[PDB]
DNA sequence: TTTGAAAAGCAAGCATAAAAGATCTAAACATAAAATCTGTA
């Protein structure tokens, strides 16, 4: 059999297709899945990745600093905590079905208070003053395809790997016709619901109508960016069923970022480390050496990040970047490699504060070639001319010429012009366009300046600043020659 | 290590291909490419390099027949493995499949598992892989060149075999979209017409001098052989040099149709002397020579025509022939001729109903005759006919619906075919643009 | 000197270190002798010739490859597409240009 | 034989239909590995 196609790269997972509403006679006949073992729950990849080390690695005094202020290494959230403990308590104490809605900006401690929130349940289905339930954690942005949810809920609770529509109807059929008394409580983080946002909107009604069932016993704990993220992207059911009371995470304030960081920084910071001259590493409690972190320092980065943005991920990330900044000092003026006071100063952090906040944009074109510079200086005075904001590129041809031929009493100018058109070469003709056009010009493209249209004619094909027109002047500014004509 | 053959008018652009390519993977670059216009001998300097060095291992591929980005990466997973296997017979190999590429990593997991089996090998060598028009292909967008030129990286810098791609290219701007590359290129400017001429001379007199028709008409009725087959390509060119520009395979083609015709004029007696040869057969230096319905539906075309190329406002003032009854003025035609010669231009649209009153206007012709044309279903069976023809063209291409009252129409063929068919059913089509211009 | 020119041509032009590779490499590479790689690098000829062969294909090369009949139709045509507002034309116009210049010049 | 006067032609300008095509999607057509259903045995 002759095939007009080969699809020969398939793979299948072993997932099967029959649902959990066709694997029992009756409603009646479904056994506690409680008193199951595949149901509910009841790692082989860590040992690849490890290897025998023959160096003893020096680790320096701000080595414990830079590892302390790591994100995956809560004084600030108490009352969110509260409200999201006290919901997910009545719920499960009570075997009733809810949803809780959590939105906010990123880095705010939205999933480490729901993970915090999750863990003190446990502890309290520990000691039994709720009933015990399964804990699923779902990541819209993990997932492969957005229907692998409807896969993964499924095979946490039951153990059966299917494919998606059947676990979808298992799913159903378990949440709509399997009594209370039969099943568990089962709490579901839905972590990054814009995307598990589709086009028809199926796995948003389907995860937001299980928790109007009466049988389902389904808490379903959503994640989101924004409070109206339903009233912009989902329909009016879901917006319904959603519910009114939505949890804000607001920006952290600059206390609270100071006393996170604090509190990352509690048994290191004003201490004492012993320290080996010749090598530079240090041993928390040969020189004593006090290492201190200016409060000031953190104070300020607090204050910038939080009128910034409010993220415990950045000021985290600008006090380890003065730190990191610190210990590059120190290893240059100590000669330490890799194998009496040390202060975090508050100019470290204020190098950390202005390196995402220097443009290279203006430093880019100002250490361009000439011919770059003066496609760039053509443009600007197009632009000036006719005012259209896309210019055509013969017309940038005629520009150049024109700049050229204009100033040829220009020193620099006469010098140049003889590489601009012939290469400095008798032999080679007079050009139509300059040495390296098309050169600067895929440059320029490269880098984000232009935008070029997509045309085959190249004279009548424009052209587009892409960065505001006062840097791209203070460039052509900076320069010798441009500033002269 | 590098042999450097001679080609005729390519001096510089061999010296570059030594330059370029050699046995040794640690000074060859990853990527070259040869630059040129059609018949500038970009594949036969190639060829002359590759055979002159029969060391260097090459593997050549044409993407004009492959159409597509998929079989490419296919023709490259099967060629290079096949090449491995007749280059090194007694290496044990796994023979993977060409068709397991539908993806560019999955090309790269290939060549790496196809690499990984010649570690045998003692000293390292290069595999050149010569995609002789790359940008001739016919599924060609910006973004798949920036996929070969990152390809050495994405395979292992320790390997044994060390692939090298040479790329041929047509257009300067497509090589001009990928300048900050900085890609080695090579490129092969146009001949020019001294250079056309010995390469046609010495390209072709081998074979004219050996033609059947040659030795035929000397025997029924070496070096005059020669002499005779290079003044006509002499005589060929500098009638059509002109015509052809310095394409050399339009010259090549226009020495095929005319050498035949050069030999069944040569006597006795124009065997000796050019000038009466040329004379004899002058008729082939002037010309290239270069080539290969009903009534109502050439009327039907006519009135298309005119609908296309006429104004409505003036049909009252040229059709209208009726005795009046109830008071009223004819059109008085335009006022002045404009010169604009509308034939040059694309034609305009027009509807059904002013394509039916021009026709019966124009068609041929006591109580009972009915002088006129009726617009009955053989009318409109032709005018379908001359629509399936695509001698008329519509707005819309696909799902046409016909009986739209926002279909419009127009003539799809120019002045120089309904001139013959005026001709052919003598109509004065040329007194209705007599008025303009 | 030739070479510090050269240098100076790609620091006002191109101001790229593989784009003065990529000429450097056949001038080193083209040498037979120790005397012809010395006289090569004291007068980086080859790099004109070099740069003259990157230039062969542009608008300025092809146009002199150009015959006498293909120059007048493009001057025709560019005549044509001058006078245009749109900067169009068609085989018809080109034809009608050349036509009226030929009988011009004869 | 004139004669004025209404039908008709030309031109500029602006609102607007319409062609051309860029972008995208649904459906027909096509393959294919794992699960599931018959069907004897
Ligand atoms: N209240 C807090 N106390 C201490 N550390 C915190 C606190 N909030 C956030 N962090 C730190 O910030 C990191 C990021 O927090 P988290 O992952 O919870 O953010 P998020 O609000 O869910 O943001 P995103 O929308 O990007 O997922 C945490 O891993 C932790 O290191
Ligand atoms: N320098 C030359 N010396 C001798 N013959 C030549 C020369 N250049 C070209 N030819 C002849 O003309 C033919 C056309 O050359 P070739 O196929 O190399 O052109 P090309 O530039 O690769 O064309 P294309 O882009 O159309 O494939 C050659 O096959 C050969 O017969
Ligand atoms: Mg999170
Ligand atoms: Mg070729």
């Amino acid at each position: 059999v002759i095939r007009k196609f080969t699809k020969k790269n398939v793979a299948r997972a072993k997932k099967k297709y029959t649902p959990f509403s066709k694997r029992f006679k009756s409603i009646a006949a479904i056994p506690d899945l409680t008193s199951l073992p595949e149901f509910y729950g009841n790692s082989r990849f860590e040992n690849k990745l490890k290897t025998t080390q023959k160096h003893q690695i020096v680790e320096t005094i701000f080595s414990k600093v830079k590892k302390q202020l790591n994100s995956s290494y809560l004084p600030a959230r108490e009352n969110e905590f509260a409200s999201i403990y006290l919901s997910a308590y009545s719920a499960i104490e009570s075997d009733s079905a809810t949803t809780i809605y959590v939105a906010g900006t990123p880095g705010v401690g939205k999933t480490l208070t729901v993970r915090e929130v999750v863990k003190e349940l446990l502890s309290s289905s520990a000691q039994r003053e709720i009933p015990d339930f399964l804990y699923v954690e779902i990541n819209g942005l993990k997932m492969v395809k957005p229907t692998d949810c409807y896969e993964t809920l499924w095979n946490k609770v039951s153990g059966e790997r299917l494919t998606w529509a059947a676990s979808m109807e298992s799913l159903e059929f378990y949440f709509k016709r399997v009594p209370k008394n039969k099943k568990k409580t089962i709490v579901v983080l839905l972590d990054e619901l814009d995307a598990m946002v589709t086009k028809s909107q199926d796995i948003m009604y389907n995860f937001f109508n299980w928790t109007t069932y009466e049988n389902a016993k389904l808490i379903v704990i959503a994640v989101a960016n924004t409070m109206d993220l339903p009233e912009r992207q989902l329909g009016n059911k879901i917006t319904s069923r959603i519910g009114f009371t939505r949890i804000m995470f607001t920006g952290y304030t600059h206390e609270e970022l100071k006393n996170i960081i604090d509190l990352r920084l509690k048994g290191l910071n004003d201490s004492f480390f012993y320290v080996d001259t010749k090598t530079g590493n240090a041993i928390l409690i040969v020189r004593k050496v006090r290492l201190r972190m200016s409060a000031d320092a953190i104070e300020i980065a607090s204050r910038k990040v939080a009128s910034v943005s409010g993220d415990a991920r950045r000021a985290l990330k600008v006090c380890k970047r003065a730190a990191e900044i610190a210990e590059k000092h120190y290893m240059a003026k100590h000669g330490y490699g890799y194998d009496g006071v040390q202060t975090v100063h508050i100019t470290h952090v204020m190098k950390a504060l202005n390196e995402t906040l220097n443009s290279h944009v203006i430093t880019f074109m100002t250490r361009l070639s000439f011919t770059a510079k003066l496609f760039i200086y053509a443009l600007l005075n197009l632009m000036k001319k006719n005012g259209s904001q896309e210019q055509e590129l013969g017309d940038i041809v005629d520009e150049i010429k024109l700049l050229i031929e204009v100033n040829g009493s220009n020193k620099f100018v006469m010098e140049i012009a003889k590489t601009l058109f012939q290469q400095g070469s008798d032999n080679i003709s007079e050009q139509l366009r300059i040495i390296s056009w098309d050169f600067v010009l895929n440059q320029l493209l490269d880098a984000g300046i232009l935008f070029k249209q997509t045309m085959k004619n190249d004279r009548i094909c424009c052209v587009k600043l892409n960065i505001s027109v006062e840097e791209a002047k203070r460039a052509m500014n900076e320069d010798e020659t441009l500033r002269n004509l | 290590n590098v042999t450097t053959p001679e080609v005729a008018f390519r001096e510089y652009q061999t010296n570059c291909l030594a330059s370029y390519i050699s046995a040794d993977p640690d000074i060859t670059p990853s990527n070259l490419i040869l630059q040129g216009y059609s018949g500038t001998g970009k594949t036969y300097t190639l060829k002359k390099y590759f055979n002159a060095n029969p060391n260097l291992h090459a593997v050549w591929l044409e993407p004009v027949e492959l159409v597509s980005w998929k079989p490419l990466l296919q023709a490259i997973a099967r060629t290079v493995q096949y090449k491995l296997k007749t280059l090194y017979p007694n290496i044990p190999t796994t023979d993977y499949d060409p068709l397991q590429v539908e993806e560019p990593f999955l090309l790269v997991k290939t060549l790496h598992n196809i690499f990984v089996q010649y570690e045998s090998l003692q000293e390292k060598t290069c595999l050149f892989l010569i995609l002789d028009g790359f940008d001739s292909l016919q599924d060609l967008d910006a973004a798949l060149f920036n996929k070969y030129i990152k390809l050495n990286e994405l395979l292992p810098k320790d390997s044994k075999i060390n692939i090298k791609f040479i790329y041929t290219m047509l257009e300067t701007s497509f090589l001009q979209r990928y300048s900050t590359h900085c890609i080695p290129t090579v490129m092969f400017p146009r001949y020019n017409v001294d250079e056309v001429s010995t390469i046609l001379v010495m390209s072709r007199c081998g074979e004219l001098m050996e033609d059947s028709c040659l030795r035929k008409r000397i025997i029924e009725e070496d070096d005059q052989f020669q002499n005779v087959a290079a003044n006509f390509i002499h005589l060929i060119v500098q009638a059509f040099h002109s015509y052809t520009g310095n394409d050399i395979f339009a010259l090549n083609d226009l020495i095929d149709f005319k050498w035949p015709k050069y030999v069944s004029r040569i006597t006795k007696e124009n065997i000796f002397e050019p000038l009466a040869l040329y004379k004899s057969a002058i008729k082939l230096f002037l010309s290239t020579d270069d080539n290969l319905l009903s009534i109502i539906s050439k009327y039907l075309l006519i009135a298309s025509y005119i609908c296309s190329y006429l104004e409505p406002r003036y049909d009252a003032s040229i059709f209208s022939r009726k005795t009046r009854i109830i008071q009223g003025r004819a059109a008085y035609g335009r006022r002045k001729k404009k010169e604009v010669n509308p034939r040059y231009l694309q034609p305009s649209l027009f509807a059904i109903e002013r394509l039916l009153a021009i026709f019966q206007a124009i068609f041929p012709i006591a109580l009972r005759e009915e002088s006129l044309m009726k617009a009955n279903i053989e009318v409109f069976q032709n005018l379908s006919e001359l629509h399936t023809l695509k001698l008329i063209a519509t707005t819309m291409n696909k799902n046409i619906d016909y009986l739209s009252p926002k279909v419009r129409w127009k003539v799809n063929v120019p002045w120089e075919i309904i001139k013959e068919i005026s001709e052919s059913v003598h109509f004065n089509i040329s007194d209705y643009f007599s008025d303009i211009h | 000197s030739n070479l510090n020119r050269h240098i100076r041509m790609n620091f006002e032009t191109f101001r790229s270190l593989p784009t003065l590779k990529n000429s450097i490499i056949p001038l080193v590479a083209t040498s037979k002798n120790f005397g012809s790689l010395c006289t090569a690098i004291k007068s980086c000829s080859f790099l004109d010739i070099y740069n003259k062969n990157q230039l062969s294909n542009n608008l300025t090369g092809r146009l002199q490859s150009l015959s006498d009949l293909e120059l007048a139709i493009l001057i025709s045509a560019a005549r044509v597409a001058l006078r245009a507002k749109d900067g169009s034309f068609n085989f018809n116009l080109a034809y009608a240009e050349y036509e009226k210049m030929i009988k011009a010049i004869n």
